[PDB]
């Protein structure tokens, strides 16, 4: 039927709290209110998600530190940095039940989708790939994805991840590295000094894994156009070899234009192309979001994409809400692109498709 | 390790 969407006052106000995006999850609530698509989606509470589901991707130590730091928000706490915790990762207060909000309203996702309650479930605030086992990273505390992931797993035989957030998934990827069971692939920046460092082409996974992680690196610069015509060459064939079954879609949007990371130079259209490309398939598909630090630009973003969830055209001008001046001077839905290059070569994004084909054909 | 941010 109609998509599931994640949410309750309750669960943005502690969203809103997450150090990096300050007010973020109220901007992308309000802006979709304003657009009142809220009123063709089935809202559903989240659920918190229990230590023992915590527990089944994180270790017991790790979820022991957060759970120590966050109850005073001791950021000066000195076995903070075996566990990831620093200036990347602030020991906020009440983190530890912020971040478990956030992996229990993707779980939640993911049981409406096994339930059959929906073909789409969204929590645009989960997408925080880079968590690991042990270890918070990337603003990243706790791995929602993967949680969302493990409780699809009860069902969905065969699942894709799909991460078209600006950095490597490597936090799911690793989670998923020795097995068959779940494919990702991540496109994201690829260079030396840029976070977190992994993801080149070459790396596909591990032992029983191997050719079930897809990487494609990506340059500076990059436009909607051939951002769409290499991610759909790369799904076209990850969909044909794997076989899906269900379909976890991670849709940072610090990959469009204005981000202050200004790295690459899409607009939501192009990312809303490859969304549709997935959507087409017709499987259960869970939603999450990720980085943005236009915060803005990444509620025109999520906006724009929850409108091609729904089939809906939006109106250009930004309807009056609560952020309506944060929207100004030009009040429209629409990112222009930066003026400066790309540094994608044809030869090189031809060679990357080439070199996953390969891979693809041990699937 | 890298930072992000
Ligand atoms: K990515
Ligand atoms: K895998
Ligand atoms: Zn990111």
């Amino acid at each position: 039927l109609v998509p599931v969407y994640i949410y309750s006052p309750e669960y943005v106000s502690m969203c809103d709290s997450l150090a990096k995006i300050p007010k973020r999850a109220s901007m992308v609530h309000s802006l979709i209110e304003a657009y009142a698509l809220h009123k063709q989606m089935r809202i559903v509470k989240p659920k918190v998600a229990s230590m023992e589901e915590m527990a089944t991707f994180h270790t017991d130590a790790y979820l022991q530190h957060l759970q120590k730091v966050s109850q005073e928000g001791d950021d000066d706490h000195p076995d903070s940095i075996e566990y990831g915790l620093g200036y990347d990762c602030p020991a906020t207060e009440g983190i530890f039940d912020y971040a478990a909000a956030i992996g229990g309203a993707t779980i939640t996702a993911a049981q409406c989708l096994i339930d059959g309650m929906c073909k789409v479930a969204i929590n645009w605030s989960g997408g925080w790939a880079h968590a690991k086992k042990d270890e918070a990273s990337g603003f990243c505390y706790l791995n929602d994805a993967v949680l969302g992931i493990l409780r699809l797993r009860r069902k969905f035989e065969r699942i894709l991840y799909v991460d078209l957030d600006l950095h490597h998934g490597d936090g799911v990827e690793d989670a998923f590295s020795f097995t068959s069971k779940v494919m990702t692939v991540s496109l994201h920046k690829f260079s030396p000094g840029f976070f977190p460092g992994t993801g080149d082409v070459s790396d596909v996974g591990l032992g029983k894994g191997r050719y079930y992680s897809v990487n494609v690196p990506i340059q500076d610069g990059i436009q909607d156009e051939k951002y769409y015509q290499i991610c759909e060459s790369v799904l076209k064939e990850v969909y044909q070899a794997f076989n899906p079954k269900a379909v976890v879609l991670q849709l940072g949007a610090d990959t469009i234009a204005g981000d202050p990371m200004c790295s690459f130079n899409m607009t939501p259209v192009g990312i809303g192309k490859c969304l549709k490309y997935i959507l087409q398939w017709q499987l259960a598909t869970l939603i999450l979001g990720g980085g943005g630090f236009n915060l803005a630009n990444t509620a025109r973003c999520w906006t724009y994409l929850t409108g091609v969830i729904l089939g809906k055209t939006l109106s250009s001008e930004i309807p009056d809400h609560e952020f309506f001046t944060a929207y100004g001077p030009d009040y429209v839905l629409e990112i222009t692109p930066s003026c400066r290059p790309d540094r994608n070569e044809p030869h090189r994004i031809q060679q990357i498709l080439n070199y996953i084909k390969g891979n693809l054909k041990h699937v | 390790r890298h930072k992000k941010x």
